[PDB]
């Protein structure tokens, strides 16, 4: 019935404060509520920006620019990734420290990086195992080197990617 | 003195930046301004102050929300991001039933998975046939003629059949009958099956899947069995799911209707508590469970060990071989598959706990498979081991032993048990110490052991050791006695 | 099957287009059939189409409020309209607007097409008379090669 | 892929209000606010506000209280004297900026000396340059 | 593709946007060559005003496109600033002769535009006539130097 | 819209500016002919506001760089590094072997009683330890911890934590049909650590990989729950040495100190069968010192004992079993 | 940059052909003084 999150943007803030003037004594005078709004109004550009200062900085949204700075304290170095797939990896390696490389696991993390069908995998019998494509949204040679990472110690793969089935 | 620290983030009140402002304003005009309650500039500063109050209370906020405290909503899923851990969300209720059903009913029906609702708020999980999933049978009373039986065995998958003649209606060839179908019934699945069935010669009644005080508790596993003559009363066991993600929980007896009640319906009721569901996971679990992560262990030798006797209604036993060398080895194996050896764990059942699997470990060997979906459908292989009744006498000096006291030695047994696949060896040693132990203290003793059926000739003491798939087994009915 | 949002995305954008630049007029077709005015259409209203202002007349009446019509009296000539006029109420005609006050004159904009008397900025091809072979007159093309001509020898 | 579109509200939303401000302009009823917070009359507004002359002159006396009443005299007038309808065109007195045929005795402001622009050099202009290069 | 559509979108919403707005004495620039111009333009354009004049004043600041201020020396005039908003007022100086400020037209006023014959300017331009024209146009300041050129060498 | 969190960076406005646009939207309500010159009674009051207002924007930096890896102090810094879910230690004791007590009972081992700082010499342990301060703090923090297991990065992180005495592991792949070019057999793959015991990274090994016992190396130690064996190698096995060559203003004795010891860190941070390359060791002599303080730079490396004459500037590289290491009596200083 | 093989730096006036790439360093003239644009910088990769 209510968000968790209580850092918002104050709603109406400017009519609030307004509204302690104390008997309208002033109000409909156009000379001091002028002066007063002009003063208030400058905290709203405040309050706003307090929210970016927050929101911005969160992995989801933060900007290239800034975004190294959160790969950094990860030891991800941006090297030559770009902003649209630097995210990707960040992501990825993070989730990394919490897995077991099960089949079922496997699927999951490259459930985020394909959408719902856009990925599938075979098995073989002799620790083959292989990954199907159909709808990627980047450029996979520069993400290749982590989708190994998640794999057992002995696995064999191969990587085939096409659009569509 | 309140923004930043050396220890942290503070708050100020309203007070102390009032009279800040005020001294301010004092100085800004000397020390004769006005700036109490009737001032103009007084109500301008008042109002003008009480809003930066909120700017300060909201910076407060946004510091703690990048510290391992304070973060709440998204922002935690970024803290917690960070060790791989992300928040579960709508949740779908699982759980089992069973019902009885009309001794009419024939056994090739199958019931639509489409075409029911347990209650308001539950259906079936799949199609399901009532052949395959018997649990527990009552018989009693209204059964002359000829009657056939027929059972799958559990380990191998030949069908076998018996013959018999109902050529009276009660007293002792009843009993006589009843004893000749749980014989035959114990010699297939699993000796803790005879545990739980029993006959009341007092009613003349059998019952399948019950305890002493006649309450079904269900066999050790689902199972096929029929009679030519559909006697007595049958009842299968059912996969149920919730209709709509959420929050939903049962008890051990709650389930009571199925809305479209099909023809011969007895009656329907839980076994165990459902797997309750689930509405979108909150801070205070989420943080739970990043803490308890520690157990959580997976795609290793102790770790599929482990998990194995932890999620199934049974699996007594477990062993794992390896072969991984070019070669089948002399265990007959492929090149690069492993090997699991259970007992008493089902098929369906311990198949899906095979999922903790090492992914790209093939393993996939035995002699029984299954086939589990994914999306892709995969099969996987595994084996039962094949159970051998041993022999035992015992042979002593000393006061002869009365009835009822032979119970205790015969039950003190129950250790030649517990041995392991392959590596079991029995260690008479072992054996004259616990005979020796499970009895009040106080000349000689010997044990002799032979495999079930051999002539007398067979006893011996050497110790005797499992084969690759076998493993040791006993009958309380199988021990004898003699004095020297 | 955004595809099929991006469709209708697609053409919305086009008629969108021709509205804004309906050229003097452009009539965009909606898909339920109706028909939109560009935007300089819309501009109609303003303009005040002063095209030769109908004659006067006796009789008849005028439907159009900013249409203009034309009058003159027994010695001047001047254009009339009545803002109050509209379909379902035209305004009736009569012999002359002089005390017909829903009539009213109107006047001429344009000079716009006349250069000021300070500092204007002429084009094409201004002509003067070839002023005296001077002083302050603004001297021609050929009044400056003859004055020199005489020089070069 | 095309989530550019992140942008395009920014735009669709306001030419939503201009739509908004166009209609209520061309449609409105005897008005419309800018984002500059300046007012736009109405169609049916601005036909009332604009000056309106009384339409029946009255005869001349040179006597003079309105500047909305005209006057007639022999021509009509009124007192913001000015005349309001004459006979005499415009077009055939005042040269037009685009290819002018000035007659008479034409004059311009004489330009600094050595000036090289597109101003109007003046008789006693080019002559004065002219002594220079001839010393 | 649809990148251009999108682009076809948002040009036509900022030129909307200027035109809905625009400043009274600005016209915006449609896609094909043509400008287009300004609701603050179309009104004063054809002719609108309010009608009761009000007097000039030195330490007066007009912020309204369609009013008129008469000034007065009795020479009386009326004047308005298309330029004039709200937003961006304009002072009444000590006299409108002196920017944004025009004057409304009258027949006599005319006399401020340069008659036919002999008028006097106060810095005219023309555009510059080809080199060795001998006819009667009207030279520029820097054709004459182009000319005299040739002369020294 | 130039203030604030902007992704190339933070800006905060200065006090003057601040003034100048709430003077001209102030002016804008009321005209030009409005006083607000200095000493002004509305001027005067304007500053008081702003002054007041200016603050928020400084807090709000301060906040963000506080933040930042780079403006880590003190126990901000413990936030920080807390958020990854590691703390800094606390006073820490010595380990001896047969002030001081027992560790535990004997028969047919050595812990010392006070917190801390501590007795301590041959023929009368690990001494020190009091706080583990901010420069060590982040170095520590280097490292990763993960639940993972059966995969590359989760074996690093398990022996990194569990098996004492461990310096550097790395692991090595032939995940292919054919031998592969160090010779592993195929569908294995080898582990090689230095420091550390033998029969404890077998235990945690064993508890790590996969139900498939793919290990292969030197030496093995068998181990039981059934009964199998694990494999694993050691490789120690190489000290350098270093020269350095510079033109410009002798660097006293205490840079030096500072350049050699930094040299010192990049070297023996490097990898298992590694590569050094001489324009990283280059870079770091121009960024352990300030500046502008040298015209050319060079650098030699040559192993312990050889003749001067062995000095190379080449990139040097490492076998499969040897891990290069750097120490004092070393970094010969000259000037060219 | 982020930390991390080989670099080289080479210099010339602008104009010049491509010959004139060295790595020795330049000195001011007695009046001139060095400059650069953001867009004289180009990078190869081996």
């Amino acid at each position: 019935l209510k968000d968790v999150n209580h850092i918002h943007p104050l709603p109406d803030f400017v009519r609030g404060g307004f509204d302690y003037v104390p008997s309208d004594i002033f109000s409909g005078k156009e000379n001091f509520e002028q002066t007063l709004r002009i003063l208030l109004e400058r905290l709203e550009f405040i309050d706003q920006k307090m929210v970016e200062l927050a929101e911005l900085r969160t992995t989801l949204n933060a900007e290239d620019a800034i975004l190294d700075e959160i790969g950094r304290q990860l030891g991800i170095y941006r090297n030559g990734l770009n902003d649209p797939e630097y995210r990707a990896v960040i992501m990825i390696l993070t989730g990394n420290n919490s897995k077991s490389g099960t089949r079922a696991d496997i699927i999951a993390t490259l459930k985020q990086l394909f959408g719902e069908d856009g990925v599938t995998t075979y098995k073989g019998y002799n620790y083959r195992l292989d990954i199907n494509i159909f709808n990627t949204c980047m450029e996979v040679t520069d993400i290749l080197p982590e989708i190994i990472d998640m794999l057992p110690l002995v696995t064999h793969l191969r990587v085939v990617e096409n659009q569509g089935y | 003195n309140y923004g930043l620290t050396g220890s942290g983030f503070n708050l100020p009140p309203m007070d102390d930046l009032v009279q800040e402002t005020k001294k301010t304003f004092k100085s800004a005009f000397g020390e004769d301004f006005n700036t109490e309650s009737n001032s103009v500039a007084d109500k301008l500063i008042q109002i003008f102050n009480e809003r930066e109050y909120q700017l300060w209370l909201l910076m407060g906020s946004v510091y703690y929300a990048q510290t391992m405290q304070g973060a709440e909503g998204i922002y935690l899923d970024d803290l917690l991001g960070k060790r791989g851990i992300y928040r579960l969300g709508k949740t779908r209720s699982t759980g089992t039933v069973v019902m009885t059903i009309d001794s009419s009913v024939p056994y090739n029906m199958i019931y639509s998975a489409a075409t029911y609702t347990i209650d308001t708020d539950y259906e079936l999980s799949s199609d399901v046939q009532v052949a395959g999933n018997i649990v527990a049978q009552l018989i009693k009373g209204t059964d002359v003629g000829t009657y056939r039986l027929q059972i799958q065995n559990t380990t191998d998958q030949s069908v076998k059949t018996l013959s018999l003649n109902l050529t009276a209606t009660s007293g002792q060839p009843l009993i006589t009958f009843f004893g000749q179908i749980k014989d035959f019934i114990v010699n297939n699945t699993i000796l803790s099956n005879q545990d739980r069935i029993w006959i009341d010669s007092t009613e003349g009644a059998l019952y399948i899947g019950y305890d002493t005080n006649k309450i079904m508790i269900g066999l050790s596993s689902r199972v096929d069995f029929r009679t030519n003559p559909m006697a007595g009363t049958r009842s299968i066991s059912m996969d149920v799911r919730s209709i709509e993600p959420g929050y939903i929980s049962r008890d051990v007896h709650s389930v009571r209707s199925i809305n479209p009640t099909p023809g011969g319906f007895v009656d329907i009721d839980n076994l165990s508590a459902f797997i309750d569901g689930s509405d979108v996971e909150s801070d205070n679990e989420y943080r739970i469970r990043a803490a308890t992560s520690i157990s959580e262990g997976k795609a290793t030798r102790p770790a599929i060990l482990a998990a194995l006797l932890n999620k199934v209604e049974g699996i007594e036993k477990v062993r794992i071989f390896n072969n991984n060398t070019d070669k089948t080895n002399s265990l007959g194996i492929p090149p690069y598959r492993f090997m699991v050896v259970c007992y008493g764990g089902g098929t369906a059942e311990i198949s899906q706990v095979l999922y903790d699997t090492i992914a790209t470990s093939n393993n996939t060997y035995g002699d029984t498979f299954y086939d589990i979906t994914t999306d892709q459908v995969e099969r996987i292989w595994h084996t039962k081991a094949a159970a051998r009744q041993l022999a035992i006498r015992v042979r002593y000096r000393g006061r002869p032993l009365s009835l009822t006291e032979e119970t205790a030695i015969a039950n003190g047994l129950a250790t030649a048990v517990n041995g392991t696949m392959i590596a079991g060896t029995l260690y008479n040693v072992r054996l004259v110490g616990t005979v020796m132990s499970s009895t009040s203290p106080d000349t000689q003793v010997y044990v002799d052991i032979k495999n079930k059926g051999q002539p007398d000739s067979a006893y011996v003491n050497t110790d005797v050791t499992a084969s690759t798939t076998q493993v040791l087994s006993l009958e309380l009915e199988d021990v004898i006695f003699s004095q020297i | 099957d955004a595809d099929k949002a991006v469709d209708q995305i697609i053409e919305d954008s086009k008629r969108l287009h021709i509205v804004v630049n309906g050229t003097g007029t452009e009539q965009a077709v909606a898909e339920d059939g109706s028909l939109l005015p560009s935007v300089r259409k819309a501009l109609i209203d303003n303009l005040y189409f002063k095209t030769p202002p109908l004659p006067w007349r006796n009789g008849g009446s005028v439907n159009e409020f900013n249409q203009l019509y034309s009058f003159t009296d027994v010695s001047n000539t001047t254009w009339w309209y009545a803002p109050g006029a509209t379909v379902s109420n035209p305004v009736v005609m009569r012999d002359s607007p002089i005390n017909d006050g829903k009539f009213k004159v109107f006047l001429d904009k344009t000079n716009d097409i006349y250069a000021p008397l300070n500092s204007p900025n002429f084009v094409g091809n201004p002509r003067v008379p070839t002023p005296a072979p001077n002083s302050q007159s603004i001297p021609t093309t050929g009044w400056v090669q003859s004055e020199m001509e005489g020089l070069e020898d």
